[PDB]
RNA sequence: AGGGAAGUCGGCAAAAUAGAUCCGUAACUUCGGGAAAAGGAUUGGCUCUAAGGGUUGGGCACGUGCGUGCGGUUAACAACCAACUUAGAACUGGUACGGACAGGGGGAAUCUGACUGUCUAAUUAAAACAUAGCAUUGCG
RNA sequence: UCGUGCCCCGUGUGGCGAAAGGGAAGCCGGUUAAUAUUCCGGCACCUGGAUGUGGGUUUUGCGCGGCAACGCAACUGAACGCGGAGACGACGGCGGGGGCCCCGGGCAGAGUUCUCUUUUCUUCUUAACGGUCUAUCACCCUGGAAACAGUUUGUCUGGAGAU
RNA sequence: GAAGCCAGAGGAAACUCUGGUGGAGGCUCGCAGCGGUUCUGACGUGCAAAUCGAUCGUCAAAUCUGAGCAUGGGGGCGAAA
């Protein structure tokens, strides 16, 4: 698993095409939000605070990548 | 303060092998065990690593020498009459 | 001249205070390049192009 | 043990010139009492250099240039054929025939004191720590000096666990029981 | 005789002990003497009179070793090499 | 709390190959976990002194890494110490300017003989 | 399983140089030349010839390893034998 | 219970001693030991007292949180934090206080082997064997 | 190309022999009646091969910076050599780290409750693999120390350059 | 509580004394382990073709021990019974 701290750098790796799916968590305690983009090699995590614009990441996101968020409960 | 009167660096054997053979011993153990000066950077740092192997702290040097001393006086005698002889045999 | 125990102290303190300035400007550049990640998207997409 | 303590081939250069070699390391040889010392020489038809096992004479040490050769210098550590030393020297792994790389004297403290020569048939007489007298060819080689670790036997062993620690690694028998604590049918001297 | 001229010299004149600033003296060209011990390093030895042939200074082989050295500067401390920069009122340097 | 803890392979002597070390995982139990021996700093080989600057790996380890990583930007960098390389230089140099001074010396010293003889 | 070695696979299986395509074959070099020319055995070219010989330059010619192999069963061979 | 080896070939067996603190400890000796020699005083509980530590923190003149130029060694002071030993005293229960457990009986000598060690698995563990030291012989 | 040869090199000789020696690489959670570092999910690593993209280097052709110790994502390297690692005893005390043990506060649960006990007990965890900031030795630069200094529980270090 | 080291007190010095430090020894009490001294011991067609109990020796080493390997009866091995 590696950290990205650049957005530039976020949206060349969600633009690679080996970029399965990518999901969104979550995390009210920490007020945080999390990028994850699933690679081939590693799993590649942004990590923002909780913001209108973090959430409108979305958009300048790929269309194509299945993008998902992560519910409160892991089901198996 | 001294602790013992006369053994030394024998009295680890206590009371065992005999005087003769401890007092042999002592002598042969003091001098092994003594710190010697180096012959090539000074410094008093020449301790025996083995049987007749004597190495340098400081400089890292490792000499040749007797078995519980650096030098044997059969060694120096050695070197004295070969300078001589080397002498007489350049001249 | 031999520092004491005080400005060694000082030292620290400092060191531990710029790494915490380095933390909170690195901080800021991700939010300003998050406020400003559509012209980012647009220019990635130009290199690709 | 890694390698016995031999002295170089006899070749071109020792009979007509001499080699220099850098003494690298004075080590421990386990069951001998006399130390030993790493020589690396030169090979004068290849580009890799020889290394060699040399028993270490008393004053030897390492970063030391000592010389093999016939026109080698009259130095301690120094390998020369005894025709070209004077009388009295001492030397150490002294050569039965030129060309078996040592064989007497090898021993902690020992040496073999150059009597005499003989030039009109090319012999040397020489005197061996037993006190015996030998005549040996005069291009055999000796290394000035005399062994180191002279004095191995001043110093009581004083434990039966240093003589079983000594004989352990010289493979000789130990402990020894006698002849007469036998039976007579394990000893001539039993009963 | 040296150990007296050394004596006198350490009395009025000017020296420096050690190679560093040895090697700094010669560096500067001031240094009017350079005295190395016997028991110096063949490799150091064969480098300071390579420095005082280019800066013509003459060097004098001490026979002692560097304690025999310190302990003729008077020092109580081992010495390899020292510099002579003012001779004061010995002769050291007319021989 | 089970505090104990058992060899996750079927070794079951303290050898050099047998390190284990104490965890503890998300799922709140002890556990050990193997480890391998540690790696050893190269060494120069002149002094023998532990080389600063190159990590002390298992020997396939080095492999992995680049170039840059096992080495230093120097003459001997990565086998030799700055020291020891230094030493190497000067004593170079003077032996090569003593091998001149005794060639001049040998060639005067000729020439001096050849006079003599004519 | 076991962990294969360098430079046992690939373009060092590949190709060989003509030194090694003529020992091969077992043939003089004016007898691989001509075989060659009338068998259609043309010159090629790997993308690293480091990775094929060590001491190869750019004037090394490089052939096919298969095409060694098929000019192993030519029955001129035994002619160029037999004339011998 | 009382006596205390009167038993028995023979103190066999059992009993007695035992931890810790303090006082003190002979002959002999290879000076290292003997030695925990011998012979003595004490030990519970409770309530206190005392001693033994760590971390942080000094005034001016300028440039501006650092850089100098000074000035001072009573910080010999304050604030905060911290754990286990040792010593002393009073009070108090008692037939017991190392309250179970745990845990040397000691001494005067003689013979004997120097010591540590080893053996007769399945009757003998020893003055037997080995050991270091010493002496002799053979071998270039 | 006298086309059917020539040159270079020396070091020898193969195999077996260790589920405790050496050795490339996997962790966590869950799952069966019975297997699990093997299955399932997530997240990794090693070895070998082929060939792309980005980035790097180059018109001063094979990088730049730092006095130095050296650093940085790269940053040519055959034969033939040198070196390091693999690769190493026993014992003694000292220091750092993990785990365990112990103490206090808090939320939740459980027990005790004639009387007392803001009480006693239980859960409160974070793997491999990576990034980043630091950690004894040692090394480098300045400078030149007796009124000797630094320093460990343990007396070693220093004009061969200490504080 | 051996060398080595520190401090104080004397000695012209070598050394002497005192208080510490240090942690040597085929040293010592003793747990596990290894061994096997004693007991009118248990057991004696036994739990056992040599076991059980108490007591004992030793316990940092000439200590204990696994696997692999070597030595084979005219033999081996044997701190020797
Ligand atoms: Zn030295
Ligand atoms: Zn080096």
């Amino acid at each position: 698993p590696q950290e990205v701290s650049d957005i530039k750098k976020f949206i060349e790796i969600c633009r690679r095409k080996d970029a399965s799916s990518a999901r969104i968590k979550k995390n009210p305690k920490t007020q945080q939000i999390k990028f994850k983009v699933r690679c081939q090699r590693f799993l590649y995590t942004l990590v923002l605070k909780d913001s209108d614009k973090a959430e409108k990441l979305k958009q300048s996101l790929p269309p194509n990548l299945q993008i998902k968020d992560v519910p409160k409960r892991n089901k198996r | 303060s001294k602790r013992t009167k006369k053994v030394g660096i024998s009295g680890k054997y206590g009371t065992r092998y005999g005087a003769s053979l401890r007092k042999l011993v002592k002598k042969q153990e003091v001098t092994q065990h003594a710190r010697y000066t180096c012959t090539f950077c000074g410094k008093n740092s020449v301790r025996r690593t083995a049987v007749g192997i004597w190495s340098c702290k400081s400089c890292k040097k490792t000499m040749a020498g007797g078995a519980y001393t650096v030098s044997t006086p059969a060694a120096a005698a050695m070197r004295s009459t070969l300078r001589r002889l080397r002498e007489i045999t350049e001249a | 001249r031999r520092k004491t125990k005080a400005e060694r102290n000082r030292i620290k303190r400092r060191k531990e205070e710029e790494r915490k300035r380095k933390h909170e400007e690195a901080m800021k550049r991700k939010q300003q390049q998050l406020e400003q990640a559509k012209k980012i998207a647009a220019e990635v997409e130009e290199r690709e192009r | 043990r890694k390698a016995p303590a031999k002295f170089r081939p006899l070749d071109y250069a020792e009979r007509h010139g001499y080699i220099r070699g850098i003494v690298k390391e004075i080590i421990h040889d386990p069951g001998r009492g006399a130390p030993l010392a790493r020589v690396v020489f030169r090979s004068p038809y290849k580009y890799k250099q020889i290394t060699e096992t040399f028993i270490a004479n008393e004053g030897m040490y390492t970063g030391q240039f000592i010389y093999a050769g016939k026109n080698a210098a009259l130095t301690v550590g120094n390998i020369l054929p005894l025709s070209s030393v004077p009388e009295g020297t001492v030397v150490s792994n002294v050569e039965e025939k030129p060309g078996d790389r040592g064989a007497l004297g090898r021993t902690s403290g020992n040496y073999v004191t150059v009597v005499g020569h003989n030039p009109d048939e090319g012999k040397t007489r020489i005197k061996l720590p037993s006190g015996a007298k030998k005549v040996v060819p005069s291009s055999s080689r000796g290394m000035i000096g005399i062994v180191a670790g002279g004095g191995r036997t001043d110093k009581p062993l004083l434990k039966a666990s240093r003589a079983k620690h000594k004989f352990a690694v010289k493979r000789n028998r130990w402990p020894k029981t006698r002849g007469v604590a036998m039976n007579p049918v394990d000893h001539p001297h039993g009963g | 005789s040296i150990g007296a001229k050394l004596a006198l010299v350490i009395k009025s004149g000017k020296v420096v002990l050690g190679y560093r600033s040895t090697l700094k003296a010669l560096r500067s060209g001031k240094a009017k003497l350079i005295l190395i011990a016997a028991n110096t390093p063949p490799l150091r030895k064969s480098e300071l009179e390579y420095y005082s042939m280019m800066s013509k200074t003459p060097v004098h082989h001490y026979s002692g070793t560097n304690i025999e050295l310190g302990t003729a500067c008077g020092k109580l401390f081992r010495c390899s090499t020292m510099a002579i920069l003012d001779a004061g009122d010995s002769d050291i340097l007319a021989d | 709390a089970p505090t104990r803890v058992t060899y996750r392979r079927r070794n079951p002597y303290n050898t050099t190959s047998n390190r284990t070390r104490v965890i503890k995982t998300p799922g709140g139990q002890l556990r050990v976990l193997h480890i391998k021996k540690r790696g050893t700093a190269p060494k120069c080989g002149d002094c023998g002194i532990k080389l600063p600057g190159i990590p002390a790996l298992r020997p396939r380890e080095y492999a992995t890494i680049s170039k840059p990583k096992k080495t230093v930007q120097r003459a001997y960098g990565g086998s030799r110490c700055g020291n020891c390389v230094r030493d190497r230089i000067i004593r170079a140099f003077l032996i090569e300017e003593q091998k001149i001074v005794k060639k001049v010396l040998k060639e005067q010293s000729q020439a001096e003989k050849k006079a003599s003889k004519k | 399983g076991k962990a294969k070695k360098k430079g046992k696979s690939g373009a060092a299986r590949n190709y060989m140089t003509r030194t090694q395509a003529v020992k091969k074959l077992q043939l003089s070099l004016p007898d691989f030349r001509k075989l060659c020319i009338w068998k259609g055995i043309y010159p090629r070219e790997p993308r690293d010839r480091r990775k094929v010989n060590k001491s190869a330059t750019a004037s090394t010619t490089f052939y096919y390893t298969k095409d060694i192999q098929y000019l192993l069963h030519e029955p001129l061979l035994q002619k160029f034998r037999e004339q011998k």
